[PDB]
């Protein structure tokens, strides 16, 4: 409904700068790592996927983890915990029909009490500050999407995969805003369905280029060129259905040529 | 199976 | 934590608690509390409280409702809301013999509609704009209040809760089923409120889905293809709703001017797309000699 289109853009990259995580913060962690990490978001996605929650609920809910890693010190064992109850803060935010506490409690076959996830959404919503509406790059491609010319489901879809992608690794992700990270997986899905590339368009609507999409364009396309190896698999899984035109079946492009 | 503890080792 | 707070009044009722009147014994301020009931091997904290809390957190503006602060105790949560003498309901009421003057209904058209098209400039739909949840205070500000209905939306829209908006104020496209509602359906809330600060009374008083619907049909007449592209394929568009001529607005709404009546006009227009923007809005010629009187009492 492009008469707010512009105003909202705007807003969304100031609040995405300030709902950033820390860059270096698993530096920090005595007891976890990205590779701990990697395997979290993985089985958010499984669980995103078994109660059928929106991809914006997942990306909400890795950035409350990031967040809420970036300022607080966790035990490996408490790492799950920490990530169900931001998953269930993001489907209260996010959903219409969130799960409720049972199956959160119940999809980790019963590793913590009702209790502990209900006291981690208190401690989470206090080091959060109630600040959940943050901008995440579901948001961002979802608004470049409209500069499809035509519309191309095959795109999309890949363009939501590969930003999906970029949620499993911190590092590099963790580097770059949800913007950017659109833009390149962006500029990536339609590149390798069509042969186009970032658009004139979203390059008077975002500032962007491919030069200045560059450095986060050779990272996601690593990725996506590593995605069979990488010890993660769920979301090539979850993008191997229909729902999802079976993206994750389709060939990277061997070179970007840039 | 979905319902995993998970293991950090 | 409540330390420095002196409750002084029940205000009102809502959802998980209630709202009191209390003054912080230290600034002098009047606050409105809003407690929010827990306990635990419940659900925690309640979905609307989540919304409400954080896309208030990022809505300043002098004609929404100010969240001054939230604590957070282990056992309750309670919303420090800025307090507003009333509502714009409990108010209508008391004028129900003098009439609302019309500079007053152009201001708080015009504060509701610049609050409005905060809200939706950052990306949040309100979804239960009625007179009880706008306030108003001593000094001629109007704010929208209660944001337990609100979501954050994205561009272009996913489908949302269907459930959605006090009945009297309800879109067509809500009414009709559309897997897509967007900002528009705030305005269509504002156009009946609207034609409400003019008549005092509700301009579709239904109660039930089908008997808005009609109401609102012989208000405006049938949507047809012409006026309403799509609509024949609504979910539960039926090919049996009566049709209704159009009525002339200098009908809906007697008092109104021209401009008004314009401005009414684009405000309850079928198309969701047609329908008027509170950002253009704002430049409507209804608002020319606009000002921000005290509320006559």
């Amino acid at each position: 409904v492009p008469d707010y289109h512009e105003d909202i853009h705007t807003y969304l990259r100031e609040m995405e700068v300030k709902c950033k995580p820390k860059v270096g913060y698993m530096k920090k962690q005595p007891d976890i790592t990205n590779s701990m990490r990697a395997i979290l978001v993985d089985w958010l996605v499984e669980v995103g996927e078994e109660y059928k929650l929106q991809n914006e609920t997942l990306h909400l809910a890795v950035n409350y983890i990031d967040r809420f890693l970036s300022s607080m010190s966790v035990l490996r064992g408490k790492l799950q915990l920490v990530g169900t109850a931001a998953m269930l803060l993001a489907s209260k935010f996010e959903e219409i029909y969130p799960p409720e506490v049972a199956e959160f409690v119940y999809i980790t076959d019963d590793t913590y009490t009702k209790k502990q996830v209900l006291r981690m959404e208190h401690l989470v919503l206090k080091v959060l500050t109630f600040d959940l509406a943050a901008p995440t790059v579901n948001q961002f491609l979802t608004q470049y999407f409209l500069h499809q010319q035509p519309a191309n489901c095959k795109v999309e879809s890949l363009a939501m995969f590969l930003g999906e992608l970029s949620l499993i690794d911190a590092d590099p992700y963790l580097k770059y805003l949800p913007s950017v990270i659109a833009g390149a997986a962006f500029h990536l899905a339609l590149y390798t369905v069509t042969g186009q590339s970032w658009p004139e368009s979203l390059i008077r609507k975002t500032g962007y280029t491919l030069e200045s999409l560059k450095p986060c364009l050779m990272d996601l396309h690593q990725t996506y060129l590593k995605a069979p190896q990488h010890a993660q698999q769920s979301i090539r899984e979850k993008y191997k259905n229909s729902k999802y035109h079976g993206v994750s079946l389709l060939n990277p492009p061997e070179t970007l040529n840039l | 199976s979905r319902h995993k503890k998970l293991m950090f080792k | 934590s409540m330390e420095n707070f002196q409750k002084v009044e029940k205000i009102g009722e809502g959802t998980y608690g209630v709202v009191y009147k209390a003054r912080n014994k230290l600034t002098g301020e009047v606050v409105a509390l809003k407690k929010i009931r827990l306990d635990t091997e419940t659900e925690g904290v309640p979905s609307t409280a989540i919304r409400e809390i954080s896309l208030l957190k990022e809505l300043n503006h002098p004609n929404i409702v100010k969240l001054l602060d939230v604590i957070h105790t282990e056992n309750k949560l309670y919303l420090v809301f800025e307090f507003l003498h009333q509502d714009l309901k409990k108010f209508m009421d008391a004028s129900a013999l003098t009439g609302i003057p019309l500079p007053l209904i152009k201001s708080y058209l015009f504060q509701l509609l610049q609050g409005l098209a905060f809200c939706h400039s950052h990306r949040v739909l309100h979804r239960d704009l009625k007179p009880q949840n706008l306030l108003i205070n001593t000094e001629g500000a109007i704010k929208l209040a209660d944001f337990g209905l609100a979501r954050a939306f994205g561009v272009p829209v996913r489908t949302y809760t269907h459930e959605v908006v006090t009945l009297w104020y309800r879109a067509p496209e809500i009414l009709l089923g559309c897997k897509y509602y967007s900002t528009a359906v705030d305005i269509w809330s504002l156009g009946c409120i609207f034609a409400e600060m003019v008549t005092r009374r509700a301009l579709f008083p239904g109660d039930s889905e089908i008997d808005q619907l009609f109401r609102i049909f012989r208000t405006l007449g049938t949507p047809d293809e012409v006026v309403w592209p799509g609509v024949t394929s609504m979910p539960d568009y039926k090919p049996s709703f009566p049709k209704w001529a159009r009525q002339d607005f200098s009908k809906v709404v007697p008092p109104l001017d021209e401009d008004g009546r314009s401005l009414l006009s684009q405000m309850l227009h079928y198309d969701p797309n047609k329908r008027i923007s509170a950002k253009a809005a704002l430049a409507h010629p209804f608002f020319q000699d606009v000002t921000k009187p005290v509320p006559h009492l």
